[PDB]
C-alpha cells in the first residue's frame, strides 16, 4: 500500500490517499479533552471540560476559550502551541479585514480564509500540517447565530450542533437523537442540553469548578465567559 | 536555485563523473587531424548516410573565425553551446586589441570553461572532446586537442572517438618529414589513415583542408574518389 | 597461551579469548585463518554462517548447543566462524515479524559465551568484510576482546607481496619492483597475484621463455587501469 | 523559509508518470457528476450528501459562477477546488481589465489548464487532485469543456465524471442526441444521475446549474424540488 | 547508524553526535598550558614538526596588545576566528575609544560559534582556543569548545595527552596566587613536560611562551630568547 | 532534504542519461505523424486518437498548429508540454520580426527551441520535456524545408520522416519508394495514404481517422491549408481501386 | 547511502579533505631545494607519446619577477590559485608600492582552499577542495625562501621538499645529502641524480624542466642549450 | 510482541509465551516460587509481560560514573 | 523505521518524536526551583562543580532579561544564551516602540512563539532548553511562568525543572507559600535544595539564589552574601 516516500511526506499513494493528513486527525486526540457547541433560536453556547492535575499550578491560566474579537468566540482542540499560533493568526486576519474594508468581518469569511491558509501545508512537502481543530461561534445580522468548524485538512463547514475531541462519536449520536425531536430551544434549554450531553457521555456528574462555558445571544453580541456562580446556578437548576 | 554537489571525490581519490563523461566521449564518431608545411587537414568518418539526410545540417566541422576551425566528438547537443560561446568570444576579442585571436587564446578559453563547469555548484560536466586547427599570424600552422577534464595539449597528428587507439598506433609508425612534403600527399595520408581500421569505404569520409590563405574550404565528394583510386593503385602496383 | 601455559599462570594473568578480523575483500583474513589452522596442534572446528540457516523452527540453537558440547568434550581446541554477518545483524522487529528466528540463533550463540560457567577452555575467532552491521551486544569485550584490522598495504607491503608471489618465476636480472609497487597506489594482494599471472601468460603468449619488464608493465596496465571499472574497492572502504 | 526546488515527478522505466496516474485514481473515487449540452444551453448536475442531520445544507455550494456567463463544477478532492476557483476568477478579471470585453470560455479553459500543468513540474509540489467541468455561452453557441490533472482538456457533448462513470457514459451513449431542449436535458441529466443515488432522492441531495443565453445561474431549492417531480 | 550523519537530528538518548565528533577531533592538537597569577597571565605551547627538514608549526597568535590566544585543531578555522576577533577589537577601539573587555569578546565568540550547530548542512568549527588577557578586573583566562560553550578557569591545559598536566596543575594549585613570573613560568613548563615520555623534554626548539601583564603588553618568546626561562629547571625525577 | 532527491541530471556508469532515454521511450506510443516533400509544397499526415462518439470538433484543428505567417508544426507525446513549447516559440518568432522587420527562417527558430529544450538536461534538477515534433516552412533562402526535433535537444533536416509509433516500418517503406526531385504535390498524397494504410492496423482508413495539411506557394501568399473531409474519401477510394487492380494483375 | 559535503568522521578527520590528500599520489614528482645562494626547482614532464610536443606541457610558472611555483597532483584546477596569486601581488604593489614577500602570498592563496559548501552562496564550489599540492620559491627582503602548501589549507616552511608519487623515496634520499653549506651547482646535481634514480624512462634534455632564482637576477628558466652540459656530468 | 497478519505469521512461540503468561498470576495463584528475568532491550517486549501483577518491580542499570569505574578497576 | 529522523513527519500513532528527544536531553540538568511569595519571586539553583580548576561563579545559570525580569535555565547552555539574547532584544524593542515596561504575559507569549517556530520545519532542529521567568510589579503583583522545548507556557505558584523535579515538587507541596513573605523563604529554598541529590551522584555542589519583589523595589538581583550564608547555616541542620 506504499511506494517510495508516501508514508513520510504528502504525496499520493497507489490507492489514491495520503496518510500524513490522516495522522494529524489521530494527533488531535492526544490531549484527551472534549468540547461541544450548540446553536439555539437566538443564542449560541460552547461548553468545554478542563482538568488541573495538581494544586501547584495556577488554575486561572489553563483556559481553552479565546476571544478573537469583541463579537466572535472560539475554542480549540488538540496540541496547545499550534492552537495558540492559529488564534494569533485569526486575530491578525480579523484586524486586517476590519482596517481594509471598513466593517466587521463575517465569521464564515474568516473560517474560509483560515482553511485556505491551512490548505497549503498539505500541498508543499517541506512542512507539517498543524494537527489541531478549530470551532468558532458568532452572531450575524439577517441570519442569527452561527457555529462553524475547521479541521487541519483544510476543510470547514457550518453546523447546528458540534462536538470535537476523544468522545466525538457518542456525543454526536446523542445530539442527533435530541435534535431529531424538533423542539424549540431557548437559553436555559440550550445550556441544559449542552451540559447534559457532556455529563452523560463522560458519566461524571461534575462540580461547577471543572467546566468552561461561553455564550453569545441577541441582546448584547459581545462574547462573554460565564463565572462560577452562574455555572453553579445552572447546575443546581439542572438537577431537580 | 538548485544547489547540490554533483561531482565529489571518491574514497580512493577519483572524480567519477568526469570518468563517465570520458566514457561517453569514447562512444562517438572518429575524427582525425594532421598539420603540414602549409596545409592543415582534418577529416571525419562514419558519416552513415541514410540517403534521406541533408549533408549541410549534420556537419561536424565548424568555423569559429576566419583563421580557426574545430571538430568535436561526443554528445551532439553539448557541442552547439560551446561553439556559440567560442564564436562570441572570438568576435568580442576584436573590440579590444585589434589583432585577430590566436588559437592558443581560444583553446585556453574553451578549456577554462570546461574545467570551471565541473567546479560550480549544481551542474554536470560536458561530454565532448575537441580538435582545434588553425594557422595564426606570422605563418605557423598548428592544432590542439582538448579533453572534458580541462587539459589541452599540442600534437602533430591526432585521432579521437571510437576506435582511436588503432588509428593512433598506425599514425605513430607512418608520420615522416617526406610524407608531408607535397600538398596532396598529406591529404592522401589522412585518407589512408582514416580508412585503416574504421571501414569508411570511400563514401563515408568528409575531409576539409586549410591552406593558410583563405577561409575554410570543404571539398565535395568528387576528388575523394580520385584520391581513393590513386591510393588503391599505389598499393596494388607498389608490389 | 596454548604452547607455554606456565608463565601466564605464574603471573596470574588470564589471556583473552575471542578476536575479530575485518577489512575490505581480498585483504587476507581467510588466508591468515588457513595459516593458523596449519600451525595449530589442537582441533579446528570450522563453521560458516550460511550452514546455520535451517528450514524448521528451533534448529540453529540446537546446532550451536551441539557444537559447544562437542567442543567441551575434548580438552581444549578452537572454533572458526566464517562470514558472521549472515547469522545476525541487529534486533529491529517492526511491523510484521521478519528475520527473528535467525535472531534466536544469534541469541543462543551469544548466551553460550557468557553466564553460568562460560565455555572455559575454548577460543573462537571470526572474520567479516562489513563489520558495521553487527549487533552491539556481540561486540563487547568478554566475547570479542581483540579487534585486529586488515587494511590496504601502504608501499612496502606491495613490494613484499610482489617478491613472495614471483620467487618461482623465470625472469631476467634487471627487473625493479619499486616502480611496479609505485604504479598501484591502492590495490590488494589478489590484484598483485593476478598481475604476476597475467605477465606470465603474456610471456607464454607468443613463444618466449623469459618474462620481460615490458610484459610486467603491460600486464599492470591491462589489469589495474583497465579493470578499474569494477574494482570492488571504493564502496567497501566505507564498509557499506 | 526555503523550499526544495527539485521535481517530485519523474519518468518511470516504462515511460509513464506515476503521480498523474495516482491523482487520476484519487479523482475516480469522488462524488458523481454529469454535464449535458443540448441546442439551447448547458446543464451541470452533481449529487451532494451530508453524513448526518447536523450539517447545514445551505452553507457550501458545489456549483460556483466564475462570472456572468461561465459556470464550473468539480469532482475529486474538496479543498483543492477553492484555490482553483479563486485563480480562475482572478484571471477573468485580468482579461476584462486588459481588453474591456468578457473573456471567452476557451481562453479561460486554456489558462486554467496551463496553471494545472505548471503546478506539476516545479520543485517539491504534488499535482492537483480534482477534475473540472466548465460550461459557458459566448457568441450564440454554448460550450462545454473538461479539464484533467495532467493539464489536458477536451470538448465534449455529454460527460459523466466521478465514481462509476463508465456506466454513466454508457447510459448517455444511448439517450443523447443533437436536437433537444434545456428542460429535456435537465430531465435526462437527473435520470442518469439517479443511477447512483441512495434509496431516496430528496431535493437537498441534488445541485443543478443551468447556463443559457441569459446567463449562468444555480437553481433554487424550490425549482429543483419541482423538477424532481414527474420523474422516476 | 543513521543518527550520526548531520547536526540536525537528535539521538534517542538526547545527544548529538557531530558535536561529539568535533570535540574528539580537537584532541589531536599538541598539548598547551595556560594559567594566571595575581597580576599576570602566561601560556606555554609545545610545537610539532613533520620531518627533520621542516620547521615547527606555530601555535600562539596575537589578537591584540592586551589579548592573546592559543589554538589546537585545524589551522584554517583558527585563522578565520582570529581574523574575526581582530576585526571586533578594532571596531570597538574605533567607536568607543577604549579597550574591549575580555568577557564581552568571549561572549561574542560563543554567540558566533553557536549558529552553525542548528541549521542544515553545516559543520562546527574544530578549534581549542585558549584566551588570555588583562583588564581592569585583573588577569583573565578562558577556554572555548567546538560545542559553542566557554568556561572561566584559573588554570587549564588542553590538547593531546593533557590529563597528566591537569593532574599536576590541580595538585599544585595553591601556590599560583602569589608567585612571580620567574617561578610561574617554571610551574607551567613542569606541567607541560609532565605530558612527554622519558626520551626528550624541552630542547629549546619546540616550546613557545606568551605573557600578558599589568605594566607590559602581550609578548611572545620563541626559540631564541626562550633560553633564560630554561636554565635552573630541576632535572626530571626517575 | 537530500534523502528525497532523485538526482535527475547525473550521468550513468555506462555514459548515458536515463531520463532522456525514458522520455524517448514514452514517445514510442501515442500517435503517428509523417511528412514528405519533393517539390512545391509540403504535407503533414497525422493520426487522430480521440475517436470517441461524443466530441464537439472545435478549433478546426487537433494537432496542427500555426507558429508564424509561413510556418507549421505537428507534435507527438504529452499534450500539455506541447502547448507550452508552441506558446513559447510563437513569441520567439514575433520578437525576431519586431527586431529585424523580416520573417524569421526556420533554422534559427529550430535552433532557439532546441537550446531551450537542452537547457533542462544540463542543470536545474527538473523533469525534462517528453515532446518530439516536426516543423515545415518556406523561406527565401532555401525554399521549402522540413525538420524534426528531439527531447534530447538535437535536430536535423530530412526529406521524408515519421515520428509516431510504427516509425520503423514507415521509414522502411519511405526509403523503399521515393524519388529525388520528381514527386509533385499529387503523388506524395498517394504515398502518404499507402504508408498510413500500412502503419495503422485498422482497415478501410476511415476519412475521419486521419488529418492532412498542405503548404503551397503563391505569388506572395504562402497559403497553409487544412483540406476538409470532403476531399479525403476520393483519395482513399482511388488508392483502394488501384490496389485492387494491381492485385488482380498479379 | 549518501553523506553530506563536510561531515566529520568518528576519528574526527574529515571525508573530502582526506580523499583530496590521497588523490595527489598520482601526479609527477617534483623536487625543490633552498640554499643560502638561491632556490632551485625541478620537475619531470612524463611524456607519453612521440607525437606530443614536449614543450607544450609546463609545470613551473612564475607569479612575479621573483616568485616561482611548482605543481603536483591534478593540473586542470591549479590555474585559479596561480591567477589569484598574480592578482594579489599586483594589487599589493598598486596599493602599498613595494614588492610583497612570499609568506604573504602563501597565506593569501591558502586562505581560499577551505571554502567548499552547498548551502551558503551561489558561486561556491560543489564539494571539491583543490586537489593540488604547491611548492613556492622566491627571494625576499630576508633572503631566499621555500614554502609548501597542501590541500588541507596548512602551509609550512621547508628546506628540501619532494612531492608526487615518489615522495617518500625522494625524501628518504634527500635526508642524507643536504647541509647548510651547500651551493647551487651541487644542489642542481643532487636533484638531477634523485630525479634520474626515481624516474621511469631515460633522462635527457627534453623530459624534465628546472628553474632557479638568485638574489641578483630575476626568475630564470633553463633552455635546451644550457641544460645538457649539466646532464653528461651526472 | 504479537501482531496481525494474513499471508504468514509466527504463532508457536506466541503460544508458548501465552502459556508462560498463564503460569504467572492466572487462574491458579502461586506463592511458593519466585521469578527473576533479565533482558537488555525493553521496547520490543510484549506489554502483557510488563503488567504490574506479572512483573512487579522493574530495575534499570545505568552506565557507571567516575567513582564506580575507579572501584571496578 | 525512519519516522523519527525529521521534525516534519508524523508517526502513525500521531506524535512528533524529535521534541520528545529534546525533552529527554533536558531531563539531565541539575535542578532549578522557583517559588512566588506574597510580594515577589525567589529562584534557587544548585550547581555542580566538575573540578577545582574552574573559578567560583563560572557558568552562571541565572540571567537578567530586563530591569525587572529574572530567568532560570535547565538544559544545554548555548541554546539558553541564544534564548536570553532574543528575549533581551524583544524586550528592548517593545520598550522603544511603545514607551513602558513590557508585562510578563506578553514577553512569555512572544518567546514561546519564537521557540515554537522551530518545531515545524525540517531545515532546523528543536531547542534543548526549559526555562522559567519571574517578576514583580506594583500594579500587577508577582508573576511566574514556565516554558519548555515544545512551546507550552504556563503560570505557576511554584515549579521545579531538572533531574529530580518530582522529588522537589513533593516537598514544595508541604510548603505554604500563599501567606508568608519572602524574607525567610530563602531558608526554605536552601533546605529544599540540600534534601536532594544524594552524595553518591556527585561529590559536592554550590548554591545560587536570586531575588525580585517589593523588598528589592522591582529590580531583580542576586541575594546579599550574608543572607545567603545565613540560609546555608539554617539549612545545614538536615542531619537531625
Ligand atoms: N599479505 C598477503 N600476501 C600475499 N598474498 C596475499 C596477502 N593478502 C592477501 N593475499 C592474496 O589474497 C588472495 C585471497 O585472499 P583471501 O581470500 O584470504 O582474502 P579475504 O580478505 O578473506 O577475502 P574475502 O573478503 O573475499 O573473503 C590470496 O590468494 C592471496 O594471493
Ligand atoms: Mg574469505
Amino acid at each position: 500500500s506504499s511506494a517510495g516516500f508516501d508514508r513520510h511526506i504528502t504525496i499520493f499513494s497507489p490507492e489514491g490517499r495520503l496518510y500524513q493528513v490522516e495522522y494529524a486527525f489521530k494527533a488531535i486526540n492526544q490531549g484527551g479533552l472534549t468540547s461541544v457547541a450548540v446553536r439555539g433560536k437566538d443564542c449560541a453556547v460552547i461548553v468545554t471540560q478542563k482538568k488541573v492535575p495538581d494544586k501547584l499550578l495556577d488554575s486561572s491560566t489553563v483556559t481553552h476559550l479565546f476571544k478573537i474579537t469583541e463579537n466572535i468566540g472560539c475554542v480549540m482542540t488538540g496540541m496547545t502551541a499550534d492552537s495558540r499560533s492559529q488564534v494569533q493568526r485569526a486575530r491578525y486576519e480579523a484586524a486586517n479585514w476590519k482596517y481594509k474594508y471598513g466593517y466587521e468581518i463575517p465569521v464564515d469569511m474568516l473560517c474560509k480564509r483560515i482553511a485556505d491558509i491551512s490548505q497549503v501545508y498539505t500541498q508543499n512537502a517541506e512542512m507539517r500540517p498543524l494537527g489541531c481543530c478549530m470551532i468558532l461561534i458568532g452572531i450575524d445580522e439577517e441570519q442569527g447565530p452561527q457555529v462553524y468548524k475547521c479541521d487541519p485538512a483544510g476543510y470547514y463547514c457550518g453546523f447546528k450542533a458540534t462536538a470535537a475531541g476523544v468522545k466525538q462519536t457518542e456525543s454526536t449520536s446523542f445530539l442527533e437523537k435530541k435534535v431529531k425531536k424538533k423542539f424549540d430551544w431557548t437559553f436555559e434549554q440550550t445550556v441544559e442540553t449542552a451540559i447534559t450531553c457532556l455529563s452523560t457521555v463522560l458519566s461524571i456528574d461534575f462540580k461547577p469548578s471543572e467546566i468552561e462555558v461561553g455564550v453569545v445571544t441577541v441582546e448584547n453580541p459581545k462574547f462573554r465567559i460565564l463565572t462560577e456562580a452562574e455555572i453553579d446556578a445552572h447546575l443546581v437548576a439542572l438537577a431537580e | 536555485s538548485y544547489d547540490r554537489a554533483i561531482t565529489v571525490f571518491s574514497p580512493d581519490g577519483h572524480l567519477f563523473q568526469v570518468e563517465y563523461a570520458q566514457e561517453a566521449v569514447k562512444k562517438g564518431s572518429t575524427a582525425v587531424g594532421v598539420r603540414g608545411r602549409d596545409i592543415v587537414v582534418l577529416g571525419v568518418e562514419k558519416k552513415s548516410v541514410a540517403k534521406l539526410q541533408d549533408e549541410r545540417t549534420v556537419r561536424k566541422i565548424c568555423a569559429l573565425d576566419d583563421n580557426v576551425c574545430m571538430a568535436f566528438a561526443g554528445l551532439t547537443a553539448d557541442a552547439r553551446i560551446v561553439i556559440n560561446r567560442a564564436r562570441v568570444e572570438c568576435q568580442s576579442h576584436r573590440l579590444t586589441v585589434e589583432d585577430p585571436v590566436t588559437v592558443e587564446y581560444i583553446t585556453r578559453y574553451i578549456a577554462s570553461l570546461k574545467q570551471r563547469y565541473t567546479q560550480s555548484n549544481g551542474r554536470r560536466p560536458f561530454g565532448i572532446s575537441a580538435l582545434i586547427v588553425g594557422f595564426d599570424f606570422d605563418g605557423t600552422p598548428r592544432l590542439y586537442q582538448t579533453d572534458p577534464s580541462g587539459t589541452y595539449h599540442a600534437w602533430k597528428a591526432n585521432a579521437i572517438g571510437r576506435g582511436a587507439k588503432s588509428v593512433r598506433e598506425f599514425l605513430e609508425k607512418n608520420y615522416t618529414d617526406e610524407a608531408i612534403e607535397t600538398d596532396d600527399l598529406t591529404i592522401k595520408l589522412v585518407i589512408k589513415a582514416l580508412l585503416e581500421v574504421v571501414q569508411s569505404g570511400g563514401k563515408n569520409i568528409e575531409l576539409a583542408v586549410m591552406r593558410r590563405d583563405q577561409s575554410l574550404k570543404i571539398l565535395n565528394p568528387e576528388e575523394i574518389e580520385k584520391y581513393v583510386a590513386e591510393i588503391e593503385k599505389e598499393k596494388e602496383e607498389n608490389e | 597461551p596454548l604452547l607455554h601455559p606456565e608463565r601466564f599462570v605464574n603471573l596470574g594473568i588470564e589471556p583473552p579469548k575471542g578476536v575479530l578480523l575485518f577489512g575490505p575483500p581480498g585483504t587476507g583474513k581467510t588466508l591468515c585463518a588457513r595459516a593458523v589452522a596449519n600451525r595449530t596442534d589442537a582441533c579446528f572446528i570450522r563453521v560458516i554462517g550460511s550452514e546455520l540457516v535451517q528450514k524448521y523452527v528451533g534448529e540453529g540453537a540446537r546446532m550451536v548447543r551441539e557444537l559447544f558440547e562437542m567442543a567441551r568434550t575434548k580438552k581444549a581446541c578452537l572454533i572458526f566462524f566464517d562470514e558472521i554477518d549472515a547469522i545476525g545483524g541487529a534486533r529491529f522487529d517492526d511491523g510484521a515479524g521478519g528475520d527473528n528466528e535467525v535472531q534466536r540463533t544469534m541469541l543462543e550463540l551469544i548466551n553460550q559465551l557468557d553466564g553460568f560457567d562460560p565455555r572455559g577452555n575454548i577460543k573462537v575467532l571470526m572474520a567479516t568484510n562489513r563489520p558495521d552491521t553487527l549487533d552491539p551486544a556481540l561486540m563487547r569485550p568478554g566475547r570479542l576482546d581483540r579487534k585486529i584490522e586488515f587494511s590496504l598495504p601502504d608501499l612496502e607491503g606491495r613490494t613484499h607481496i610482489f617478491k613472495i608471489h614471483a620467487r618461482s618465476m623465470s625472469v631476467e636480472r634487471d627487473i625493479r619492483f619499486e616502480l611496479l609497487a609505485r604504479l598501484c597506489p591502492n590495490s590488494t594482494g589478489a590484484e598483485i597475484r593476478s598481475v604476476c599471472t597475467e605477465a606470465g601468460m603474456f610471456a607464454i603468449r607468443a613463444r618466449r621463455k623469459i618474462a620481460t619488464e615490458k610484459d610486467f608493465l603491460e600486464a599492470v596496465n591491462k589489469v589495474i587501469k583497465s579493470y578499474a571499472k569494477f574494482s570492488a574497492t571504493p564502496r567497501y572502504m566505507t564498509y557499506n | 523559509e526555503r523550499g526544495y526546488s527539485f521535481s517530485l515527478t519523474t519518468f518511470s522505466p516504462s515511460g509513464k508518470l506515476v503521480q498523474i496516474e495516482y491523482a487520476l485514481a484519487a479523482v475516480a473515487g469522488g462524488a458523481p457528476s454529469v454535464g449535458i449540452k443540448a441546442a439551447n444551453g448547458v446543464v451541470l448536475a452533481t449529487e451532494k450528501k451530508q453524513k448526518s442531520i447536523l450539517y447545514d445544507e445551505r452553507s457550501v455550494h458545489k456549483v460556483e459562477p466564475i462570472t456572468k456567463h461561465i459556470g464550473l463544477v468539480y469532482s475529486g478532492m474538496g479543498p483543492d477546488y477553492r484555490v482553483l476557483v479563486h485563480r480562475a476568477r482572478k484571471l477573468a478579471q485580468q482579461y476584462y481589465l486588459v481588453y474591456q470585453e468578457p473573456i471567452p470560455t476557451a481562453q479561460l479553459v486554456q489558462r486554467v489548464a496551463s496553471v494545472m500543468q505548471e503546478y506539476t513540474q516545479s520543485g517539491g509540489v504534488r499535482p492537483f487532485g480534482v477534475s473540472l467541468l466548465i460550461c459557458g455561452w459566448n457568441e450564440g453557441r454554448p460550450y462545454l469543456f473538461q479539464s484533467d490533472p495532467s493539464g489536458a482538456y477536451f470538448a465534449w457533448k455529454a460527460t459523466a465524471m466521478g465514481k462509476n462513470y463508465v456506466n454513466g457514459k454508457t447510459f448517455l451513449e444511448k439517450r443523447y442526441n443533437e436536437d433537444l431542449e434545456l428542460e429535456d436535458a435537465i430531465h435526462t441529466a437527473i435520470l442518469t444521475l439517479k443511477e447512483s443515488f441512495e434509496g431516496q432522492m430528496t431535493e437537498d441531495n441534488i445541485e443543478v446549474g443551468i447556463c443559457n443565453e441569459a446567463g449562468f445561474r444555480r437553481l433554487t431549492p424550490t425549482e429543483v424540488k419541482d423538477y424532481l417531480a414527474a420523474i422516476a | 547508524n543513521q543518527y550520526d550523519n548531520d547536526v540536525t537530528v537528535w539521538s534517542p538518548q538526547g545527544r548529538i553526535h557531530q558535536i561529539e565528533y568535533a570535540m574528539e577531533a580537537v584532541k589531536q592538537g599538541s598539548a598547551t598550558v595556560g594559567l594566571k597569577s595575581k597580576t599576570h597571565a602566561v601560556l606555554v605551547a609545545l610545537k610539532r614538526a613533520q620531518s627533520e627538514l621542516a620547521a615547527h608549526q606555530k601555535k600562539i597568535l596575537h589578537v591584540d596588545n592586551h589579548i592573546g590566544i592559543s589554538i589546537a585543531g585545524l589551522t584554517a578555522d583558527a585563522r578565520l576566528l582570529c581574523n574575526f576577533m581582530r576585526q571586533e577589537c578594532l571596531d570597538s577601539r574605533f567607536v568607543f575609544d577604549r579597550p574591549l573587555p575580555v568577557s564581552r569578546l568571549v561572549s561574542l565568540i560563543g554567540s558566533k560559534t553557536q549558529i552553525p550547530t542548528q541549521r542544515y548542512g553545516r559543520r562546527p568549527y574544530g578549534v581549542g582556543l585558549l584566551i588570555a588577557g588583562y583588564d581592569d578586573m585583573g588577569p583573565h583566562i578562558f577556554q572555548t569548545c567546538p560545542s559553542a560553550n566557554y568556561f572561566d578557569c584559573r588554570a587549564m591545559s588542553i590538547g593531546a595527552r593533557s590529563q597528566s598536566a591537569r593532574t599536576y596543575l590541580e595538585r599544585h594549585m595553591s601556590e599560583f596566587m602569589e608567585c612571580n613570573l620567574n617561578e610561574l613560568v617554571k610551574h607551567g613548563l613542569r606541567a607541560l613536560r609532565e605530558t612527554l615520555p622519558a626520551e626528550q623534554d624541552l630542547t629549546t626548539k619546540n616550546v613557545s611562551i606568551g605573557i600578558v601583564g599589568k605594566d607590559l603588553e602581550f609578548t611572545i618568546y620563541d626559540d631564541d630568547d626562550v633560553s633564560p626561562f630554561l636554565e635552573g629547571l630541576e632535572e626530571r625525577p626517575q | 532534504s537530500r534523502r528525497y532527491d532523485s538526482r535527475t541530471t547525473i550521468f550513468s556508469p555506462e555514459g548515458r542519461l536515463y531520463q532522456v532515454e525514458y522520455a524517448m521511450e514514452a514517445i514510442g506510443h501515442a500517435g503517428t505523424c509523417l511528412g514528405i516533400l519533393a517539390n512545391d509544397g509540403v504535407l503533414l499526415a497525422a493520426e487522430r486518437r480521440n475517436i470517441h462518439k461524443l466530441l464537439d470538433e472545435v478549433f478546426f484543428s487537433e494537432k496542427i498548429y500555426k507558429l508564424n505567417e509561413d510556418m507549421a508544426c505537428s507534435v507527438a507525446g504529452i499534450t500539455s508540454d506541447a502547448n507550452v513549447l508552441t506558446n513559447e516559440l510563437r513569441l520567439i518568432a514575433q520578437r525576431y520580426l519586431l527586431q529585424y522587420q523580416e520573417p524569421i527562417p526556420c533554422e534559427q527558430l529550430v535552433t532557439a527551441l532546441c537550446d531551450i529544450k537542452q537547457a533542462y538536461t544540463q542543470f536545474g534538477g527538473k523533469r525534462p520535456f517528453g515532446v518530439s515534433l516536426l516543423y515545415i516552412g518556406w523561406d527565401k533562402h532555401y525554399g521549402f524545408q522540413l525538420y524534426q526535433s528531439d527531447p534530447s535537444g538535437n535536430y536535423g533536416g530530412w526529406k521524408a520522416t515519421c515520428i509516431g509509433n510504427n516509425s520503423a516500418a514507415a521509414v522502411s517503406m519511405l526509403k523503399q519508394d521515393y524519388k529525388e526531385g520528381e514527386m509533385t504535390l499529387k503523388s506524395a498524397l498517394a504515398l502518404a495514404i499507402k504508408v498510413l494504410n500500412k502503419t495503422m492496423d485498422v482497415s478501410k482508413l476511415s476519412a475521419e481517422k486521419v488529418e492532412i495539411a498542405t503548404l503551397t506557394r503563391e505569388n506572395g501568399k504562402t497559403v497553409i491549408r487544412v483540406l476538409k473531409q470532403k476531399e479525403v474519401e476520393q483519395l482513399i477510394k482511388k488508392h483502394e481501386e488501384e490496389e485492387a487492380k494491381a492485385e488482380r494483375e498479379k | 547511502y549518501d553523506r553530506g559535503v563536510n561531515t566529520f568522521s568518528p576519528e574526527g578527520r574529515l571525508f573530502q579533505v582526506e580523499y583530496a590528500i590521497e588523490a595527489i599520489k598520482l601526479g609527477s614528482t617534483a623536487i625543490g631545494i633552498q640554499t643560502s645562494e638561491g632556490v632551485c626547482l625541478a620537475v619531470e614532464k612524463r611524456i607519453t607519446s612521440p607525437l606530443m610536443e614536449p614543450s607544450s606541457i609546463e609545470k613551473i610558472v612564475e607569479i612575479d619577477a621573483h616568485i616561482g611555483c611548482a605543481m603536483s597532483g591534478l593540473i586542470a584546477d591549479a590555474k585559479t590559485l596561480i591567477d589569484k596569486a598574480r592578482v594579489e601581488t599586483q594589487n599589493h604593489w598598486f596599493t602599498y608600492n613595494e614588492t610583497m614577500t612570499v609568506e604573504s602570498v602563501t597565506q593569501a592563496v591558502s586562505n581560499l582552499a577551505l571554502q567548499f559548501g552547498e548551502e551558503d552562496a551561489d558561486p561556491g564550489a560543489m564539494s571539491r577542495p583543490f586537489g593540488v599540492a604547491l611548492l613556492f620559491g622566491g627571494v625576499d627582503e630576508k633572503g631566499p625562501q621555500l614554502f609548501h602548501m597542501d590541500p588541507s589549507g596548512t602551509f609550512v616552511q621547508c628546506d628540501a621538499r619532494a612531492i608526487g608519487s615518489a615522495s617518500e623515496g625522494a625524501q628518504s634520499s634527500l635526508q642524507e645529502v643536504y647541509h647548510k653549506s651547500m651551493t647551487l651547482k651541487e644542489a642542481i646535481k643532487s636533484s638531477l641524480i634523485i630525479l634520474k634514480q626515481v624516474m621511469e624512462e631515460k633522462l635527457n634534455a627534453t623530459n624534465i624542466e628546472l628553474a632557479t632564482v638568485q638574489p641578483g637576477q630575476n626568475f630564470h628558466m633553463f633552455t635546451k642549450e644550457e641544460l645538457e652540459e649539466v646532464i653528461k656530468d651526472i | 510482541k504479537r501482531f496481525d497478519s494474513e499471508k504468514a505469521g509466527d504463532r508457536e512461540v506466541q503460544r508458548t509465551m501465552l502459556e508462560l503468561l498463564n503460569q504467572l498470576d492466572g487462574f491458579q495463584p502461586n506463592t511458593q516460587v519466585k521469578v527473576i528475568a533479565a533482558t537488555n532491550r525493553v521496547d520490543i517486549l510484549d506489554p502483557a509481560l510488563l503488567r504490574s501483577g506479572r512483573l512487579d518491580r522493574k530495575i534499570e542499570f545505568p552506565m557507571p560514573n567516575e567513582e564506580a569505574r575507579a572501584r571496578i578497576m | 523505521t525512519g519516522y523519527d529522523l525529521s521534525a516534519s513527519t508524523f508517526s502513525p500513532d500521531g506524535r512528533v518524536f524529535q521534541v520528545e528527544y529534546a525533552m529527554k536531553a533536558v531531563e539531565n540538568s541539575s535542578t532549578a526551583i522557583g517559588i512566588r511569595c506574597k510580594d515577589g519571586v525567589v529562584f534557587g539553583v544548585e550547581k555542580l562543580v566538575l573540578s577545582k580548576l574552574y573559578e567560583e561563579g563560572s557558568n552562571k545559570r541565572l540571567f537578567n532579561v530586563d530591569r525587572h525580569v529574572g530567568m532560570a535555565v535547565a538544559g544545554l547552555l548555548a541554546d539558553a544564551r541564544s534564548l536570553a539574547d532574543i528575549a533581551r532584544e524583544e524586550a528592548s524593542n517593545f520598550r522603544s516602540n511603545f514607551g513602558y515596561n513590557i508585562p510578563l504575559k506578553h514577553l512569555a507569549d512572544r518567546v514561546a512563539m519564537y521557540v515554537h517556530a522551530y518545531t515545524l520545519y525540517s531545515a532546523v532542529r528543536p531547542f534543548g532548553c526549559s526555562f522559567m521567568l519571574g517578576s514583580y510589579s506594583v500594579n500587577d503583583g508577582a508573576q511566574l511562568y514556565m516554558i519548555d522545548p515544545s512551546g507550552v507556557s504556563y503560570g505557576y505558584w511554584g515549579c521545579a525543572i531538572g533531574k529530580a523535579r518530582q522529588a522537589a515538587k513533593t516537598e514544595i507541596e508541604k510548603l505554604q507559600m500563599k501567606e508568608m513573605t519572602c524574607r525567610d523563604i530563602v531558608k526554605e529554598v536552601a533546605k529544599i535544595i540540600y534534601i536532594v541529590h544524594d552524595e553518591v551522584k556527585d561529590k559536592a555542589f554550590e548554591l545560587e539564589l536570586s531575588w525580585v519583589g517589593e523588598l528589592t523595589n522591582g529590580r531583580h538581583e542576586i541575594v546579599p552574601k550574608d543572607i545567603r550564608e545565613e540560609a546555608e547555616k539554617y539549612a545545614k541542620e538536615s542531619l537531625k
